Formats: C-alpha cells, sequence, structure tokens
C-alpha cells in the first residue's frame, strides 16, 4: 500500500 | 422538524467546502464536456484498449477522493492504517456518486473528470459490466431528487465514515463520526424541503445503492486479472481496486 501511504501524509 | 444546530452548521460547512475544493472542474463542467466517440466501446462479436483507457481516465478521480478525505479534520485524526481502509472501501462508491449527479438525461450520458461524456455502452462495455447499469440508473433517479453541493457532501462523507470495514482499528471513533454526519444530513434535508415525499427513506436506500456498487469490484477485478499483466495499470488503480 506504498503510494496510498504516502498520499495520506 | 428539526433543522440544522450551530454545531451542524460548521460540519456542514467545512464538509461542503471539501467537496467544492476537490469536484473536478467545480462548476464549468457543463460546457468543459467533450464526448468520447461511439468507437470505443459498444457489443462484442470486452476490448483490452478501452479497458486500459478508462484505467488512465480513473486515477485522477481517485487523486479528488483522497484530496476529499483529506480535508476533513475528522478523517485526518485516524491512524493511517484507518484511513487506508477507509479510502479502499468508499473510492468507488463516491466516484460512482459523483458521475451519477452528472447525468444528462438529453445525451443520456455520465461526465467523467467534470469533462467526459460516456454512454451506458461505452463503461458497460469498457469494463464495468452490470455495474455500469447501475450507476446509470442511479444517475437516472437521483435526477428527481436535486441534491446540491453539501448533500453530495455529506453523502460522501457518510460513505467514507463507514465503520463497518475489516481491519478498522477505532471502529467506534468511526461510527460517531458518521452518526454526527447522518443527523446533520437529516437535518439539512429537512430544511430544503424538498417535494419528494420521503425523502429520507428514499436517500437511504441510494447510499445502500452506492455501497452495492462499491462492493461489486471483488467481482469486476478479477474480471481482468485474467487476460494481462499487472504492470499495465497505474499504481494509483491497482491499490484501490485490489
Ligand atoms: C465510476 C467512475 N467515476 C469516474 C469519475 O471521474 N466520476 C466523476 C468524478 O469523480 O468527479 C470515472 O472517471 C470513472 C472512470 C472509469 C470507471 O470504470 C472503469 C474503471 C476502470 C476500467 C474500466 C471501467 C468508473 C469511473
Amino acid at each position: 500500500n506504498a503510494l496510498l501511504r504516502y498520499l495520506l501524509d | 422538524k428539526p433543522e440544522p444546530t450551530d454545531e451542524e452548521w460548521e460540519l456542514i460547512k467545512t464538509v461542503t467546502e471539501a467537496h467544492v475544493a476537490t469536484n473536478a472542474q467545480g462548476s464549468h463542467w457543463k460546457q468543459k464536456r467533450k464526448f468520447l466517440p461511439e468507437d470505443i466501446g459498444q457489443a462484442p462479436i470486452d476490448d483490452l484498449e478501452a479497458f486500459s483507457h478508462f484505467t488512465k481516465i480513473i486515477t485522477p478521480a481517485i487523486t479528488r477522493v483522497v484530496d476529499f478525505a483529506k480535508k476533513l479534520p475528522m478523517f485526518c485524526e485516524l491512524p493511517c492504517e484507518d484511513q487506508i481502509i477507509l479510502l479502499k472501501g468508499c473510492c468507488m462508491e463516491i466516484m460512482s456518486l459523483r458521475a451519477a449527479v452528472r447525468y444528462d438525461p438529453e445525451s443520456e450520458t455520465l461526465t467523467l473528470n467534470g469533462e467526459m461524456a460516456v454512454t451506458r455502452g461505452q463503461l458497460k462495455n469498457g469494463g464495468l459490466g452490470v455495474v455500469s447499469d447501475a450507476i446509470f440508473d442511479l444517475g437516472m433517479s437521483l435526477s428527481s431528487f436535486n441534491l446540491d453541493d453539501t448533500e453530495v457532501a455529506l453523502l460522501q462523507a457518510v460513505l467514507l465514515m463507514s465503520s463497518d470495514r475489516p481491519g478498522l482499528a477505532c471502529v467506534e471513533r468511526i461510527e460517531k463520526y458518521q452518526d454526527s454526519f447522518l443527523l446533520a444530513f437529516e437535518h439539512y434535508i429537512n430544511y430544503r424541503k424538498h417535494h419528494v415525499t420521503h425523502f429520507w427513506p428514499k436517500l437511504l436506500m441510494k447510499v445502500t445503492d452506492l455501497r452495492m456498487i462499491g462492493a461489486c469490484h471483488a467481482s469486476r477485478f478479477l474480471h481482468m486479472k485474467v487476460e494481462c499483466p499487472t504492470e499495465l495499470f497505474p499504481p494509483l488503480f491497482l491499490e484501490v481496486f485490489e
């Protein structure tokens, strides 16, 4: 889920 | 019949302005509409080139849902692993809700990204199967409801704050957020005095339709793990629909 986790920051 | 308290108005304003700030083409979607040519997506002998086309068309749309959720203080007050679960659960539902309110009965089309009119056949034979019919039929019925920016937004937040999603830590925090939104939405409805009878139960039934749309994607993606490698789709599509 790396890209979702980056976007949610 | 009760209308919004002061706390609900502040909540109504927060979620409305988050929606308005992330709705593609804000309000100049009405004449930024370019119609996808009838060559892409009709009855077969589905095509993999229209499926890839739509896969790139939907990636801005997902980005705008994330931006919408990040503009909610309640959503941000949540652990990161919960935010991820909530966003995965409601992404398709909100995008289908945003397309269905832009239904035009003249052309019988929805507009994607505030810019692209598609027909029921193009979306169906472009990969969505029965879900295409579900979104259009939803679009046709919502014409009656005359939902404004505030109502759409509240709908999105209710979808977003679904505490029944597997893996969620703070089920109760989510559920008291969702119930704030639910009360606020009901009271705003009371104040707007839509002419349609029993507006609020009828709305509650449309949320379920949306949840049905969102939950038909453990089906329509194994639809397209059969013919291709995974590398052909944008990373963000794969992360939301997996
Ligand atoms: C359901 C919805 N919505 C939107 C959308 O932008 N709605 C308006 C908005 O978000 O502002 C899309 O752009 C979609 C694009 C493709 C799609 O199905 C497919 C996705 C991948 C492959 C085939 C069909 C559904 C969309």
